[PDB]
């Protein structure tokens, strides 16, 4: 059996990241290995290390049956659930419990505001240009949608930004974020 | 593709005593491809329960097996052993000789 | 080549009872395919694998409902005959060199969702919301939202298309849909996406931009008469043009 | 003072027959210890000496998960080779593989040795260094590539050099009463007038281990080399070994010759004669 | 012990 202690992990943009993995196992040869799955689903292998031998590098300890990988300057497209790996006399793959990474992107200027939207064929509200240490919670009440906040970057301007969506029938953009705690400068308009 | 012929080596586990109860041996070696057959005779007879090793080899690559059954000698019975292979035209015999 | 592991179909959704056909093309030198399926409380489950078009192990193979064939070195199926509900998940194709020991590369996957009835298939609705004066007068950007509504299962792929070109910049897309009724069980679900670009760009009446949202449903020989557009795989879209002020 | 573990695999096709048959067996010196035969109604690596079967269920699983690994591998090598030397699909062909490890006498890793063959003709071997590779032909060369290419001769030897010899010292450990102890050979001599002109001497050593023994005729002190049958060193079936040396005497000239044996186990060679 | 890799000719 594969242990990944911590389910998730946080970690800022361009810095060093440590995933621990240990395992438990009888067998004198066998195989660790390190998997990344973004959200497209598509598992992609990270390193393979056996037993008798870029930013990803590990740490492997044969005493204390440490395999830890180690992400150095973090970039935004390693956000991924990251699982821990290994295979004996088996010869099947023994996965982890996976590591959620999570990797906040260093905005320059925080401008956080709140605006509201209109269709143009309904009123969504839209909450933007945070600093990545602020969290988006969903609301107490089940009327109202609220989404994880995410990270746009415009490349052309060489300009990322954070944004969460609320929306609902009912409702006003003042008070749409009141389970979240929202920056003291918020700009409502 | 090599075919090695058969040795065949007939002899008991220990020197034979009449009325003694006692292993009869074949033991053939250095032959080529694995399947073979082997019997184990009593005046002519095939002995039925017989026994062998597992398949395995000399440096050479060629295989050898070793066919035994628990048996009794007598001043009148007289066994062999009889091995079918590839290389061999006809079924060879080999006499079981005691006084040796 | 433009190629790894190849699955078809991406994604199936069909009603209990059906047969399930799954296809899988390894990459091209590899002689070992293994299929896997993942969900949320299992994980990942090794089904079976085969070497060289034998299979080793089918330990994880569900009885007499799963069955596994690989009749070529470049070919494999899946097949779940009759399907049933619990057999939702997102089954991997997967291959290596020589033996399950080598790096193992995996494929798309194939969503499947075998559900009991397919009367609670919902296509998605799309609408755009259009930026705030005050967003492109506080940061002169402009950030349009697009949201999908309403629809059930979760298979959907939403992409943006400006002018006719499909756009990836400046866009955030939520990883996973939400629920409409999160404290239902079974429950439709709704998608979110911003793309945000230059305000002066957005002030260009001549630029045309656009929220398409590819949902996958009923296939056209599955059975549907009723009183409703027939829930099929469909492109739901939404546009919107550029305002001058 | 030097022990050895050895593993041989023999794969025979049968084409039209089903699948190829499988047979494997390990031994430590010349004890066999594990057997696998494909057609055997176990599908299971099983116990042929004592020492062995004290190991545990995860012991028999693993060897039983490898030797069944190992009977495919040689399953795709008899098509394998098949292709490389363009032959029919109809003949039947055999490939077997042998490799293991020697300890010497201080218990620390000595030797390593890992070859194939097809249709019984060397087709590739590890060399004496374990870096290398020999190959006798052009498929050998393919071979001999693409094991280069993947670092075969590394791993291998991390092998040899690692759990072979570690597991080699555990069997020898376990099966200390039997596998370091050394039968002497029990020695005696026969006359068979085969005429008047000449006599048949026949020199016997029984019950002897290791199969390692050495048998001469002398004539009044000069090696009898020719004019000498020598029997091969065979099987007794208890875990010992069996051969005889003959020789062929005028009659009234028995009391000239001598057998001259020789074993590890004797700690002086002996001498015999029919005087 | 076998070794544990898959080795093909």
């Amino acid at each position: 059996t594969v242990t990944q202690s911590q389910p998730e992990m946080s970690v800022q943009e361009a810095e060093t990241v440590t995933l621990s993995c240990t395992y438990d196992t009888s067998e004198s040869d066998y195989y660790l290995f390190w998997y990344k799955q973004p959200p497209s689903r598509q598992m992609i292998l990270v390193i393979r290390q056996e037993a008798y031998k870029n930013r990803f590098s590990v740490n492997f300890q044969k005493a204390a049956k440490s395999f830890s990988l180690k992400i150095s300057d973090s970039q935004l497209g390693d956000a991924a659930m990251y699982f821990c790996a290994f295979m004996d006399s088996n010869y099947q793959l023994i996965w982890g419990a996976g590591t959620k990474l999570i990797i906040k992107p260093n905005i320059q200027n925080p401008d956080p505001a709140v605006y509201q939207l209109r269709d143009s064929k309904k009123s969504v509200c839209l909450f933007t240009d945070f600093d990545s240490q602020t969290n988006v919670s969903q609301s107490k009440d089940s009327d109202v949608y609220i989404t994880d906040k995410c990270v746009l970057d415009m490349r052309s301007m060489d300009f990322k930004s954070n944004s969460a969506v609320a929306w609902s029938n009912k409702f006003a953009c003042a008070n749409a974020f009141n389970n979240s705690i929202i920056p003291e400068d918020t700009f409502f308009p | 593709m090599i075919q090695r012929t058969p040795k065949i080596q007939v002899y008991s586990r220990h020197p034979a005593e009449n009325g003694k109860s006692n292993f009869l041996n074949c033991y053939v070696s250095g032959f080529h491809p694995s399947d073979i057959e082997v019997d184990l005779l009593k005046n002519g007879e095939r002995i039925e329960k017989v026994e062998h090793s597992d398949l395995s080899f000399s440096k050479d690559w060629s295989f050898y097996l070793l066919y035994y059954t628990e048996f009794t000698p007598t001043e009148k019975d007289e066994y062999a052993c009889r091995v079918n292979h590839v290389t061999l035209s006809q079924p060879k015999i080999v006499k079981w000789d005691r006084d040796m | 080549m433009d190629a790894g592991v190849i699955q078809s179909p991406r994604h199936e959704v069909t009603e209990m009872g059906q047969e399930v056909t799954l296809r899988c093309k390894p990459i091209s030198g590899h002689n070992s395919l293994f299929w896997y399926r993942q969900t949320m409380m299992r994980g990942l489950e090794l089904l079976i694998y085969f070497n060289n078009n034998v299979p080793i192990d089918d330990s994880g193979m569900p009885e007499d409902r799963f069955s596994a064939k690989m009749p070529n070195a470049s070919f494999s199926t899946l097949k779940i005959q009759p399907s049933e509900p619990r057999d939702s998940a997102v089954y991997f194709c997967a291959s290596s060199r020589t033996s399950p020991t080598d790096t193992q590369y995996f494929g798309p996957g194939t969503r499947l969702t075998v559900l009991e009835d397919l009367k609670n298939v919902f296509p998605p609705e799309v609408a755009v919301f259009e930026p705030s004066e005050a967003e492109i007068s506080h940061t002169q950007k402009a950030t349009l939202v697009c949201l999908a509504t309403g629809f059930y299962p979760d298979h959907v792929e939403l992409s943006w298309w400006v002018n006719g070109k499909e756009v990836h910049s400046g866009v955030c897309t939520d990883p996973q849909p939400l629920k409409e009724q999160p404290a239902l069980n079974d429950s439709r679900y709704a998608l979110s996406s911003r793309l945000r670009v230059s305000a002066t760009f957005w002030q260009d009446p001549r630029n045309h931009f656009r929220c398409q949202v590819q949902f996958y449903g009923l296939s056209e020989n599955d059975e549907w008469t009723q009183d409703r557009a027939k829930p099929v795989t469909q492109i739901v879209s939404a546009e919107a043009w550029g305002r001058a002020d | 003072g030097s022990h050895s573990m050895r593993y041989f695999y023999t794969s025979v096709s049968r084409p039209g027959r089903g699948e190829p048959r499988f047979i494997a067996v390990g031994y430590v010196d010349d004890t066999q210890f594990v057997r696998f035969d494909s057609d055997a109604a176990s599908q299971r690596m099983e116990p042929r000496a004592p020492w062995i079967e004290q190991e545990g269920p995860e012991y028999w699983d693993g060897e039983t998960r490898k030797v069944k690994a190992h009977s495919q591998t040689h399953r795709v090598d008899l098509g394998t080779l098949r292709g490389y030397y363009n032959q029919s699909e109809a003949g039947s062909h055999t490939v077997q593989r042998m490799y293991g490890c020697d300890v010497g006498s201080d218990w620390r890793f000595l030797r390593g040795y890992h070859q194939y063959a097809y249709d019984g003709k060397d087709y590739i071997a590890l060399k004496e260094d374990l870096r290398s590779w020999t190959a006798a032909d052009m498929a050998a060369q393919t071979t001999k590539h693409k094991w280069e290419a993947a670092h075969v001769a590394e791993q291998l030897r991390a092998y040899l050099e690692g759990t072979c010899v570690e597991w080699l010292r555990r069997y020898l450990e376990n099966g200390k009463e039997t596998l370091q102890r050394t039968d002497a050979p029990k020695t005696h001599m026969t006359h068979h007038a085969v005429s008047d002109h000449e006599a048949t001497l026949r020199c016997w050593a029984l019950s002897f281990y290791p199969a390692e023994i050495t048998l001469t005729w002398q004539r009044d002190g000069e090696d009898q080399t020719q004019d000498t049958e020598l029997v091969e060193t065979r099987p007794a079936g208890d875990g010992t070994f069996q051969k005889w040396a003959a020789v062929v005497v005028p009659s009234g000239q028995e009391q000239r010759y001598t057998c001259h044996v020789q074993h590890e186990g004797l700690p002086k060679p002996l001498t015999l004669r029919w005087e | 012990k076998q070794w544990l890799v898959w080795l093909f000719l």
